[PDB]
């Protein structure tokens, strides 16, 4: 059965800047089967409140999904999204890097 | 709008 | 100024963990306007566009009669295609279709489309003549040759050049303030060590609409596409989408490397460049 893994992006809606409100997303795409597990994480915790987009693919038949949650960054707070998926062998978690 | 066609494999 | 609508279908088998679970969601261009959930409490077609919201009942009653149909014409596809191919119900399945059409500047019809997939491969597809079939495999050609005695494709080209065109026009003037804009990118590099020897170099592009763009790095003129990394294309969550492209180089070379950006908000493809 074909397998995809998923590419998956941490990223603001807009520059990160500190207090101020903000989106965190979680984007991940090109990925078989569509069963997935995404989490958003504030130090290490599940974030709550998270929203996803439906379900949709692209010309490929790959499929995409935006998880996504209002924040507000700050110097000392963590944020990283958690995906699992079956080809992955154990979760895979990217941090957020606001200085790319 | 949606297609009213019934498509079957 | 070209447009595209594209209705989208999801339904993957659950077995003993009860009916497949079927998604659907239409797109015009880059804007989703409407959802089908079947696992969601409404069971109806849902707006997902503010100028969608303004179609009167009759609408979301016929769109969610048909939708309902899809998911059931989907329901029998499965156990169609576990017959095909001797699967038994041990597995979860995925059966995808996607239809739609496109028009020009003009908004007059330019080609129609009709695919499906099952487990992540192509199956069947109409062919841009709207009159013939690609099978992919043995099994494709079963439902192909179904598809010709039924008259499969007369039906499809007439929804396809007709009620697809017709449509797709109504909605772009519906919402011209969302859909026939064009948000050009706002565009920048960044410029970071990675040791004392090597720095990353990352082109961005931000606030742009439609999501079609291009993003390459040139060396001395050289394209370094096998070189570069290239993520793809991501939604900023409010209608507009960002990418971008990196290259790891020479601490010191930064001079030799520009980067080319082409949209269609441009009204021309820029260059950007560390001097």
């Amino acid at each position: 059965m074909i397998q995809r893994t998923p590419k998956i992006q941490v990223y603001s809606r807009h520059p990160a800047e500190n207090g101020k409100s903000n989106f965190l997303n979680c984007y991940v795409s090109g990925f078989h089967p569509s069963d997935i597990e995404v989490d958003l994480l504030k130090n290490g915790e599940r974030i709550e409140k998270v929203e996803h987009s439906d379900l949709s693919f692209s010309k490929d038949w790959s499929f995409y999904l935006l998880y996504y949650t209002e924040f507000t960054p700050t110097e000392k707070d963590e944020y990283a999204c958690r995906v699992n998926h079956v080809t992955l062998s154990q979760p895979k978690i990217v941090k957020w890097d606001r200085d790319m | 709008k949606l297609s009213h066609q019934l498509v079957l494999l | 100024g070209s447009h595209s609508m594209r209705y989208f279908f999801t339904s993957v088998s659950r077995p003993g963990r009860g009916e497949p679970r079927f998604i659907a969601v239409g797109y015009v261009d880059d804007t989703q306007f409407v959802r089908f959930d079947s696992d969601a409490a409404s069971q109806r077609m849902e707006p997902r566009a503010p100028w969608i919201e303004q179609e009167g009942p009759e609408y979301w009653d016929g769109e969610t009669r048909k939708v309902k149909a899809h998911s059931q014409t989907h329901r029998v596809d499965l156990g169609t295609l576990r017959g095909y191919y001797n699967q038994s119900e041990a597995g979860s399945h995925t059966v995808q279709r996607m239809y739609g059409c496109d028009v020009g500047s003009d908004w007059r019809f330019l080609r129609g489309y009709h695919q499906y997939a099952y487990d992540g491969k192509d199956y069947i597809a109409l062919k841009e003549d709207l009159r013939s079939w690609t099978a992919a495999d043995m099994a494709a050609q079963t439902t192909k040759h179904k598809w010709e005695a039924a008259h499969v494709a007369e039906q499809l080209r007439a929804y396809l050049e007709g009620t697809c065109v017709e449509w797709l026009r109504r909605y772009l003037e519906n919402g011209k303030e969302t859909l026939q804009r064009t948000d050009a990118p706002k565009t920048h590099m960044t410029h970071h060590a990675v040791s004392d020897h090597e720095a990353t170099l990352r082109c961005w592009a931000l606030s742009f609409y439609p999501a079609e763009i291009t993003l390459t790095w040139q060396r001395d003129g050289e394209d370094q596409t096998q070189d570069t990394e290239l993520v793809e294309t991501r939604p900023a969550g409010d209608g507009t989408f960002q990418k971008w492209a990196a290259v790891v180089v020479p601490s010191g070379q930064e001079q030799r490397y520009t980067c080319h950006v082409q949209h269609e908000g441009l009204p021309k493809p820029l260059t950007l460049r560390w001097e």
